[PDB]
RNA sequence: GGUGAUGGCCUACCAAGGCGACGACGGGUAGCCGGCCUGAGAGGGUGACCGGCCACACUGGGACUGAGAUACGGCCCAGACUCC
RNA sequence: UGUAAACCUCUUUCAGCACAGACGAAGCGCAAGUGACGGUAUGUGCAGAAGAAGGACCGGCCAACUACGUGCCAGCAGCCGCGGUAAUACGUAGGGUCCGAGCGUUGUCCGGAAUUACUGGGCGUAAAGAGCUCGUAGGUGGUUUGUCGCGUUGUUCGUGAAAACUCA
RNA sequence: ACGCAUUAAGUACCCCGCCUGGGGAGUACGGCCGCAAGGCUAAAACUCAAAGGAAUUGACGGGGGCCCGCACAAGCGGCGGAGC
């Protein structure tokens, strides 16, 4: 199930800017609530609680998926921490928020899941597919001559997109040479606090 | 830049004729988390005051952690007063594993990935003391040589001499680009 | 104790106590209540808590507490009682379900229905 | 009675070492001379000599010290004793202090450095921990 | 003597032995395992599904046929219960 | 409360309604047929945000607080304990936190418990040295030579069903 | 912690006895021994959220030591009796 709740409520309790352009962070940077201007006492717990919170709640996943991709990941030969944020940037919501074609990461979300893409010739409708090595994605007929994904494509002067992903035609085709490496996902917070919290 | 943390704030009174005078402690942990660690305990007659003095009493008792990276040398066990603390190194990305007193020295001495536990006396100074104590009795793979009278190769293990090497390089890397 | 005074005797467990008898291996059983009654609590507190003498289908005989501010139960009617610890009551050591069988949820609760087993509202 | 002979050894060390004596003195054995030769192998003492008294031969070992008073030997424990022995694979050979001690293994071949039995790909019963 | 087979398995005679604090004989409980859950590990608990063995077919005895029988939907007897 | 909403645009997964519609069958069969699942899965069309959120918790452990209502009453409670007209602990509100087709309670086991301590505890005063000896079984054993290879160690073969666990 | 400190409660090895929260309780039942008194072996239900050890600061003592104050002792004058 999604989260369908308001977005910069959640960046104002946590701190820190998720969607990134709002304007309603910078004109309330305080938590919400009656007593969000209450002094708040410290508390590792609430540290290490509030980085999952941005985690989860920058990425969409709900509390049992990032469990199990946690599992995953420590099971991983790597850092616990490198192995979540590559992992958790494997999904193809996220691929396609970073190459540009979503506006927003909710964006990308809806727009996979009404099957508006297609990995390798297959449609592919799930938002929690993880992008392997070597993936071709492509949009199909009926989705690229949309009005609003014409919108986006044509208007796409937004956020870089990075090395691993590439966008190569006009059809908004994307390409993926390889797994990010945590100099390449540079998303914002932190690893070690995320893996600290699930290991207590 | 000194990383300080708090562990216990304590109320503490003495009983007098008239009634019972109240003071503070606290004991305060100071470090600078490159390997220097310094523990303080200082108690006033309230709790901003009481801190200060325990800031600067560890600020005043210094000591220097052997570390190996980011992790530490060789698994140990301190004692002091009543408390046990057994301490294991950890492989890279770990992240510290340990209580709440014995996390807080741990991490203001700047170590990242290590298995701690606490094997009694629970209270929070005794378990303080005797992690100090276990860093103590920490030993350099150059001294044991050194103590030894043989050549680093036939004292270390080849994984601690590879993880030596790669310490060095990221040092080096670093300090390349911050000059220039 | 030395190695073979261990392959000698060896290390015996401590004998687990077991709680919440009257159950017998289950988690909630059907009584009947044999007494509706108040009883007051111990030193420090000082209250007026509403029990039940429960006979109960182990073939025991209980006395369970009854949660919420209104109980329609009257002596000898049809309950639920489920494991519960309460300070108060020095021998008490279970609960009755509220909103099972005979027992009704209580009325006017707006917070934590489910505990109480109150329906929602409208 | 004297059960252990080889924990005797030992303890006469730990004890010299910590009230900082030069040289210790004890009843002279095979087994005792071949501990000697490792410990002197590895740095832990300077020198060891066998020496003729009135019953038999005795060893005397020379303790090393630091140049700052630092002692050569942190600690000494026994490991297989009477009783409890213990024995170990070629594939389950103990480290100290992640490996930064040497822990003396009696082998088929002989007595060996933990290092050495790993190599030699033998193993035996561990004897005793040096760090 | 018996059995497919060795064997107090059974029988006649002869000898007086055999098992027991490394718990006989009793009492209580329980199908056993591959596995499952937990735990850093050792360990603790457990034997749901799936798989391998074992035991039983209302209770208690018995044999027959057969290569092979606790013979669930076979036989004989004695019981308790249901029906004509 | 809250960019939340109201409003302007937009895509409509999943359900709804239509048409098409399998693999499972290198199979059976000397017959012409042979799929129970099933007209399902699955495809292609139309309609429009339209048919779709709740549950615990908010003194400390333990992420998350103010007002009103009863004042040792009513009630709460996993432990310390909260209620004796100005309660962040009761009830209701707002607000918040945690999860989300689930959320809580009970029962049972493991963990935390180094609290049966082999790894890994103890016995002067906290629980704990028999009132003291002798001695049976048992456990344990000084220096050294030779032999055996039982313990120990190394290697190889067989076995350790499949499923399970872990890596690809 | 008090303290132990070559006569260890220090560093070590071997063997034995014992402990696993406070009550209930060294009690009940069973057994052995005893002339008896009784001893030895030795639980469970129920109940408490503690029972404890060492040391600290006060308070207290029909504990000690050193001091004072119309406190006593040495004196003067009263109140308690009467009317207001």
């Amino acid at each position: 199930a999604r989260y369908t709740g308001p977005a910069t409520r959640k960046s104002r309790r946590l701190g820190v800017d998720l969607v990134g352009g709002d304007q309603s962070f910078e004109k309330r940077p305080y938590p919400p609530g009656q007593h969000g201007r209450a002094r708040i006492k410290e508390s590792e717990y609430r540290q290490q609680l509030q980085e999952k919170q941005k985690a989860r709640f920058s990425y969409g996943v709900m509390e049992k998926q990032f469990r199990r991709y946690y599992e995953e990941a420590n099971r991983q030969p790597g850092k616990t921490g490198d192995n979540l944020l590559r992992i958790l940037e494997s999904r193809l919501d996220n691929v396609v928020y970073r190459a540009g074609l979503a506006r927003t990461r909710r964006m990308a979300r809806q727009l996979v899941s009404h099957g508006h893409f297609l990995v390798n010739g297959v449609k592919v409708d799930i938002p929690s597919y993880r992008v392997s090595q070597y993936d071709i994605i492509d949009v199909k007929e009926k989705s690229l001559n949309t009005l609003p994904f014409q919108i986006a494509r044509e208007t796409a002067g937004e956020r870089p997109i990075p090395s691993w992903l590439q966008v190569v035609g006009e059809r908004q085709r994307i390409l993926v040479h390889q797994l990010p490496e945590r100099a390449q996902i540079d998303v914002p917070l932190t690893e070690q606090l995320i893996v600290e919290l699930y290991s207590k | 830049n000194y990383i300080e943390r708090v562990v216990s704030i304590n109320r503490v009174s003495k009983v007098v004729k008239g009634g019972r005078r109240f003071s503070f402690t606290a004991l305060v942990i100071v470090g600078d988390g490159k390997g220097m660690v310094g523990v303080g305990y200082g108690k006033a007659k309230e709790v901003p005051a009481a801190i200060a003095k325990g800031v600067e009493e560890a600020r005043k008792n210094f000591f220097r952690v052997p570390l190996i990276g980011s992790t530490i040398t060789h698994p140990v066990q301190g004692e002091a007063a009543a408390g046990v603390v057994m301490l294991r190194p950890a492989s890279p990305g770990t992240g510290v594993i340990a209580g709440g007193a014995a996390r807080a020295v741990l991490e203001c001495a700047g170590v990242h990935d290590i298995l701690a536990k606490s094997l009694g006396s629970d209270n929070a100074i005794n378990v303080v003391h005797a992690t100090v104590a276990a860093l103590k009795l920490l030993q350099r793979p150059e001294e044991v040589a050194a103590r030894r009278g043989l050549p680093i190769e036939d004292v270390a293990p080849a994984g601690m001499l590879k993880a030596r090497r790669e310490s060095e390089a990221l040092a080096a890397a670093a300090a390349r680009e911050g000059s220039a | 104790p030395t190695i073979q005074q261990l392959v000698r005797k060896g290390r015996r467990d401590k004998i687990a106590k077991v709680k919440t008898a009257a159950l017998k291996g289950s988690p909630q059983r059907r009584g009947v209540c044999t007494r509706v009654y108040t009883t007051t609590p111990k030193k420090p507190n000082s209250a007026l808590r509403k029990v039940a003498r429960v006979k109960l289908t182990s073939q025991v005989e209980v006395t369970a507490y009854i949660p919420g501010e209104g109980h329609n139960l009257q002596e000898h009617s049809m309950v639920l009682v489920r494991g519960g610890r309460v300070k108060d009551l020095p021998g008490v050591r279970y609960k009755i379900i509220r909103g099972s069988l005979d027992t009704q949820g209580v009325k006017n609760r707006k917070q934590a229905r489910s505990r109480y087993g109150a329906k929602k509202e409208k | 009675t004297m059960t252990d002979p080889i924990a005797d050894f030992l303890t006469r060390l730990r004890n010299a070492n910590s009230a900082y004596h030069d040289e210790v003195t004890l009843p002279h054995s095979k087994l005792k001379a071949n501990i000697a030769e490792i410990l002197k192998r590895e740095g832990y003492i300077s020198d060891y000599r066998t020496e003729d008294a009135r019953v038999g031969k005795s060893l005397v070992v020379q303790l090393k010290y630091g140049p700052s008073r630092e002692r050569s030997i942190a600690g000494l424990r026994r490991v297989s004793k009477p009783g409890l022995r213990v024995y170990a694979k070629s594939t389950n050979l103990p480290r100290v202090l992640g490996g930064l001690g040497v822990a003396i293994i009696s082998t088929s071949s002989g007595l060996l450095t933990d290092r050495q039995a790993a190599r030699q790909g033998v193993g035996g019963e561990v004897l005793a921990y040096v760090w």
